[PDB]
Parts: C-alpha cells; structure tokens; sequence
C-alpha cells in the first residue's frame, strides 16, 4: 500500500495510524 | 534520504551570537567544567590519549530565568565547533519512521562533523519518564536517544550533548545516567548581581559609582539574571519619560543641548520635546533613584517552593554551580 | 540603609503630593470644587511634611 | 533488502571478558550459550538443548551492553545489534518483511546472534497503541521467536531492558532465561577501580582500593566509571592553576608545587611546550573530592520494583 | 574508611580555607575591608585547626 | 592605598595556590602578611 | 474544510416546528426581550444605526420543565432567519484540535 501517516487521539495519548 | 539531511541542516546556526565569558556574571564552576569540556579537547589535544575521556553529557538545570541559555549561547560562541540547537519540532515527523531517522540522521551529522556540539533545550519535553505518556513516540523517541547517546556499535566520543531544562525531576532515569554532569544553576549571589549590574548597564553615562551598585546589589533580594535585565531595562527608558513628560527646556553649555528640568529657570523655554530635531538631545543621565523606582516597580518572578524542588534534586542526584 | 530609608521616604512622599494634585486636576472636570479644594490642601500640607 | 548493512557491525569492539567486573553467574551463562554449541556439538542433541532465549534486566547502568560487547567481542560470529529504528518503515507490509528478512539473513549467516537493545520499545503491551506497527511486528516476533524446532542450531536471541515489568507475557514467557543484573558488590567494585584506572601512574594500593569500594556505597559501573574520569580530570585543572613550577630531574620536566619552595620557577603554563610537563600523581584525595562530587544515579523505587519483578518472575 | 575519614576531613578544610579567602579576595572588590578582614581571618583560625 | 589593598588579593591569592600542594607552611604565612596589611590600612 | 461543513450542514433545522407566541403562558419580560431581538432588526433596520446595538447573547435559565426550549421553538419559528440548534454531539470530537475548528 501508501505511506502510513500518524495520527492524534483524546482520551480521558494514542496513535491512530489513518494511512491514505 | 537527503531530504533528511536538506531538514536537518537547518539546525546548525550560523549567526554567532556575541557572548563572551567575560559577559556572564557568576557561575565559575559551571564555566570552567564547559571549559574543560570544550575548550580542552580542541587546544589540548595531547592531554585525552588513552583512558582519559572527555565528558560526553552536560545537564544544564535550575530556576525558571537564571542563564542555562545564556552559558549554552557562550559555548556555541567560544567553541569553534559545530552547534546543534534542535527541539521537539525539528525531531518529530508526521510519518511513521521517520520520527526516529531524523534522530538517527542528526547524530550521524554529529558524528561526521565531530568535533560538535549538540543542544537540547527543554529535554523534558522529549524524556518523559515513559511510564504514562505517548506509546510510539515516547517509547521509539526515548529508546533511539539512549541508543545514539551511548549504545552498542555508534562510540559516540566527540560529541557533547548539552541539555537546559527547568523541570529536572521529570527525566528519565535512563537519561539521568546518560547525563554524566548535572549541574544547578542558582540564583546569583550578591557579587553576581553587582557585576550582572556592571554588565547590562554598560556604557551609558551615569553617575552611579561601585558602592551604589553594591547598594542596587543588596536591594535586590532574591532577584533573577532576566529580573536584573527588565531593571536595567526600565532604568534606561526611565530617562525617555523624563524627556516625554515634561516641560520647559533648558539649554546647557554646541548647537542648543537642551535639557528637561524644573519650571522656571535660567531659560525655561516651555516648548514640546517632538518639535526638538534630532542630534540636539542631552538626556538626563541615569541616578540611583531611577534604578530604585524600577526595582520598586518590578517584583521577582521565582517563587520559594521551586527551590526547594531544585535544592531537592541538588541533594539527590546534582551538584553545585556555585 | 538608613540613608536609602531617608531618599525613598520623602521621594515616596513627592510622589504623593504628585498623585493627589493629578486626583484634584481630574476632579475640576467634573467642576467638582468640593474634592479639589481638598486633595489639592492634602497634597500642600504633605509639602510642608516634607 | 539492503538497508539492513548497518545492523551488524563489523569493528568488534575490545571489551573482553576480564573487562567486565562481576556478574560470574551472567557471564558464565552467556559463555555456555555462546561457546559449548560450537565447542562441543555433540552435547547438544535431543533433549538436552542449548538456550534459545536470554534476557538481562536491572537497574539502569549496570553492564547490559557492556555484556553484550563482550559477547560481541569473544563469540566469534556474526552479531546483529539492530533495535526499532531498522524494523518499523513508512509503508504497510515492509515493517513485516524487514524481521522476515532479518531472521532470514540471520538463519543463512549461522552461527550469528541477535542483540535487541532495549526491547521494551516493540513491546507497548498493546493497549491502544498503533495496530499495523506494534501488533503485526510483535505476532512477527512471536512467530519468528518459534526456532525451538526450528532454529535448534544457528541463532540466538538478546535483551537488554532496564524497565522490564513493562514488558508483553508472551514475549517474557518466550525469553526462557531471564538474569537479573544487580548493583555490583565490593570485590566487583575493588576490580572496576582498578580496570578504570588501568595503566596510569598511581600510589593508590589494594587497601586504598578497599576503602574506595568501601566509599562507594550503592555506585554503579557508569557512576565509578565518571568518578575515575574526574580524578584522571584532577592533575589537569591542578596544572590549569599555575603557581610556582618547579622542574624536576629529563629535559625540563616541570612541576607546579606548594608557593614558596627551592626553585619555585613563577611562569605560566601555556607558555610551555608539550611533552616536557611532568603532571602530578593520583593521591587518594581527588578520588575523595569526585566521591563527594558524583552522586548515585540510582533511587530506591527502581530497586524495590526490580525487586517485586525479580521475586515475581525468578 | 577512618584513615579515608580524616584525609576528607583535612581535605574538606582546606577546601573551606581556600573558600573564605576567595570571598575575602571579593570582598575588596568593593573595599569592604569589614567582610575581608573576617573571612581572611575565618580561614586563618581554621589553618590552624588543621 | 589601592596597591596595599591588592597587594592583599596577590597574597591570599598566592596562598590559596600553595593550598592547592597542601603546602600549609607558605599558606600560614601569606594569609598572614596578608591579614596585617588590611589592619595596615 | 468540506468535512467540517458536511458534519454541521445537520445542525441547521428547516422543518420550522409550528409553535406561536400565543402557545406559551406567561413569562411577558422574556416575551418582550426575545421578541424585540428577533423581530427589530430583522423587521426595522433603520431603528440601531450607530451608537444603538441590539442584543447579541441572551441566557434562558431556571428550573427543569419550565418551557425554556419551547420558548426557543417558539423564537425558531417566528424568528424568520436561520436557526442553528447545537448540542455536546456536534461541537465535540474524537480528534485532537477538532471541537475548536468546530
Ligand atoms: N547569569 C547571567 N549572566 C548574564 N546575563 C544573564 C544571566 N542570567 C540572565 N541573564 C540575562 O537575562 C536573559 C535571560 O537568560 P536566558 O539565557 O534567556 O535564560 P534561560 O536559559 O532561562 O532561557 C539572558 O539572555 C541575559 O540577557
Ligand atoms: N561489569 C562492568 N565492568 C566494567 N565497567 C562496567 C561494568 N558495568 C558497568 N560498567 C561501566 O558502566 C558503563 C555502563 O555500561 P554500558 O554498556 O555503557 O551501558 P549499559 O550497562 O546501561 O548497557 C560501562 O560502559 C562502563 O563504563
Ligand atoms: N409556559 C409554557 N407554555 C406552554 N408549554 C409549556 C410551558 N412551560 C412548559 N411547557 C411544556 O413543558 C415541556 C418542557 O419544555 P422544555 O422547555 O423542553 O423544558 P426544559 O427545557 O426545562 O427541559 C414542553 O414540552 C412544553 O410543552
Ligand atoms: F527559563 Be530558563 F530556560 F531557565
Ligand atoms: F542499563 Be543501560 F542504560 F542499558
Ligand atoms: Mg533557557
Ligand atoms: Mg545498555
Ligand atoms: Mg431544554
């Protein structure tokens, strides 16, 4: 596939990794 | 994987600020293990042959305001090395990877550019204890500065990895043992605060003589290196508000160098100073009472408990800057 | 100290006398004779204070 | 493919086994595992099989890699001393294929040997960390750790790890032999002294050496490490203060000494030229002087954790 | 470790001594004979417990 | 009065440099020679 | 940009429910004031031009079931402009920085 690109999530952090 | 090195070359400045030893009050033992750090392994270099070693680690630590900047702005001055001034904004990437090879690269321009110096200011930010924080980049930002600090087959040795941070509780003890120097710069004493007074006032013509900057000295109690500046500061744009307000001029002894003053005098021209030209301007010179009014109107900013957080960390794990 | 004590106490006092004539300045905007006609008496008594 | 010729290293660097001070049941476990299958290959069929999986914790500074140099050093074989920065990449699918082809590069190099620094760093336990980078690379791991049958002559694994409750169960369990690296005791401590002090010129004797491991109460390797750095520092910041030099004895060997002396020669020190400066000699008092300066980086929350890790997974 | 004891502890003095004198040296930087005329004394006394 | 002033500073300058060889005699000495001058002044 | 929108295109409401100023009893001071600054300068423009300003924020509290949102139906509906109806579901999300930009 693409590149993999980090994300940022909320908690009450994380790494959602959302790729294209 | 030139684009990389294209991102990181941004980091070694070129401008050179002027700070010379000479221009930091105080410190005499921060500044003669920074000296024995750099100047040493550069001028001497027929002293570090076989099992002596330079240091390889410098934690520069202390209150909020009270010159770790100013010395890491000295070394980069009086080094004749290459500086790296990075942050948490020149390491961390956007993709996945590469948060960890601009790390890899940074310290490979360290080791191909050797000898050189790298500093980071506000490590706390990166080594967070890693123990709560940001799985992926606290974990893999954490890890490849302990393994590009020391590791296995990189040998760092050359290279100086100076660190300023205010908040020295907050490492991790993985970096506290890479950090082989923790050094505690205080707030300065009172023959530090006299010549910090020496030095920020400068060449300005004043009437203050060595006994009122003692006395200025002794007044500031507990005041910091960027309190003595804003007071400096103040005392000299003290003069432009006895120029702004107020009224009838006097010429004294050269092309009419008139002088604010009492009203009613011998010449008491009462005119504004905005219709005064340029070049015809002879500012009252700078007194005690200015200096005063500007220690009455400024308040210390470093509170009584950071202090004893410092002095706790000093009597665990640091030494004394002096 | 002491010397620092006398400077600052009567510098403190002209900045007083300063500030209740600015208060009486202030106040005749209002014609307000009453508050004049006293800060601007405050502030003279302190010049003979000093 | 070839990106991974940074990985293992090929200048060896010469820490042997005499180097490392104490630690007699680590060391001879790790000298087992890496001499008796290429020593004797007929003791090591069936049932009794050698250690696949080794794994070293502590505290902070200790030896771990210093371990791992000397394994590096006198094992005779192909070392692969990669960590995260070589497995995860950019793309989907290459962070698998980067351990498929290590291990496979690592089976076609046998006999090699496998050190992972610090490998806490693919292990985030995988609460809610990223998927495709910390799940898939840690199955990987697991899968590619299964060489019990296959990899019964060839590799072996490492680690290093100074926070290891932190650490996944399937990966602890996977790791067999797990050696707890603790504070070094006085006779390592009287060993280390004299292996940093080495080859320089001294008076210090073995009772001052006892007394120095006696001083160090609760020191680690890195800290005796700096202590003797500073004293080696010392006779250099006592020649930097200048006052008196007094030569001594070939071709001019000067020697700063006490003011008001016979032959107190009153010059600088840069004026000279290089090697006609006879430095002083180690006492025993700047050792002192750096006792008193460095501190223990170690607190007593890591050793009471080290503890409970140690009496929970001994 | 009482040998080690009083070679720090003599060490520790003269390390105080050579501070007394540095501050007395500091001292004069502002002419206070006062101060100086203390610490250079301070030290002495101890250069003499020693 | 300046020069007798320094000439103090040289001194216990002197002596804390003869400390530094544990040299007690020559630092007994000039912290002396030292201290009577600043009483000369 | 074009998300953003999509998600607060829903908050906009065109159904207008049917509830008059005659459908609530009492309450004539808050009738008057929401009344006056919705109606007066939609209906008369030329009566704030300059130094008079209308009402730019007006808080509705009290106790629970005291006909506050039926009072804001009744201003959605004869308010005649375009009503936005927000809550906790629109504004916050998931992402980092995302309820701001919202
Ligand atoms: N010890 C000091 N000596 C000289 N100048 C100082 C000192 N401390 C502070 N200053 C002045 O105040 C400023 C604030 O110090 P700075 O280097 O910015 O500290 P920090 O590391 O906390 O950011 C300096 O740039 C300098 O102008
Ligand atoms: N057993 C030992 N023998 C000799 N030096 C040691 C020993 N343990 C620690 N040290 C010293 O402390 C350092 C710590 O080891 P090092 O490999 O650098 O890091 P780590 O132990 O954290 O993996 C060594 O480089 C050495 O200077
Ligand atoms: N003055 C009133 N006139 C007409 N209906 C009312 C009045 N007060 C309350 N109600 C009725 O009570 C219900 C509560 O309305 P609402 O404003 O949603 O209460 P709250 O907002 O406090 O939960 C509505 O359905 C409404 O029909
Ligand atoms: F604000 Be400084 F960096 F201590
Ligand atoms: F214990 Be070490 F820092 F690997
Ligand atoms: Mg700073
Ligand atoms: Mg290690
Ligand atoms: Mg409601």
């Amino acid at each position: 596939g693409g590149d993999e690109i980090v994300n940022k999530v909320l908690g009450g952090x994380x790494x959602x990794x959302x790729x294209g | 994987n030139k684009k990389l090195r294209g991102a990181l070359s941004s980091a070694i400045l070129s401008e050179k600020p002027n700070v010379k030893w000479e221009d930091v009050a105080g410190l005499e033992g921060a500044k003669e293990a920074l000296k024995e750090a750099v100047i040493l392994p550069v001028k001497f270099p027929h002293l570090f042959k076989g099992n002596r070693k330079p240091t390889s680690g410098i934690l520069l630590y202390g209150p909020p305001g009270t010159g770790k900047s100013y010395l890491a702005k000295a070394v980069a001055t009086e080094a004749n090395s290459t500086f790296f001034s990075v942050s948490s904004s020149d390491l961390v990437s956007k993709w996945m990877g590469e948060s960890e090879k601009l790390v890899k690269q940074l310290f490979a321009m360290a080791r191909e550019n050797k000898p050189s110096i790298i500093f980071i200011d506000e490590v706390d930010a990166l080594t967070g204890t890693r123990g709560e924080g940001e799985s992926e980049a606290s974990r893999r930002i954490k890890t490849e500065l302990l393994v590009q600090m020391n590791g296995v087959g990189n040998d760092s040795q050359g290279v100086l990895v100076l660190g300023a941070t205010n908040i020295p509780w907050q490492l991790d003890s993985a970096i506290r043992r890479r950090f082989e120097r923790r050094i505690y710069i205080p707030l300065p004493d009172l023959a530090a605060r006299t010549t910090m007074f020496e030095i920020n006032v400068g060449d300005t013509p004043c009437v203050l003589t060595k006994e009122d900057y003692r006395t200025l000295g002794a007044m500031t109690e507990g005041y910091s290196g960027s309190d003595i500046a804003v007071v400096v500061k103040d005392a000299l744009m003290q003069p432009i508000r006895k120029i702004q307000s107020a009224t009838h001029f006097k010429d004294v002894s050269e092309t009419r160098k008139l002088t604010p003053c009492s009203p009613g005098d011998d010449g008491a021209i009462e005119m504004s100073w905005t219709d005064i030209e340029a070049d015809e301007l002879k500012e009252p010179d700078l007194t005690i009472k200015d200096f005063l009014k500007a220690i009455k109107s400024t308040r210390p900013t470093v509170n009584e408990d950071d202090l004893l957080k410092q002095e706790q960390f000093t009597r665990d794990f640091g030494q004394e800057g002096n | 100290k002491d010397e620092l004590t006398k400077i600052m106490d009567r510098a403190s006092k002209i900045e007083q006398i300063q500030k209740l004539a600015k208060y009486a300045i202030s106040a005749l905007n209002y014609e307000d004779l009453p508050t004049a006609k006293d800060e601007l008496t405050k502030a003279l008594d302190l010049l003979n204070s000093i």
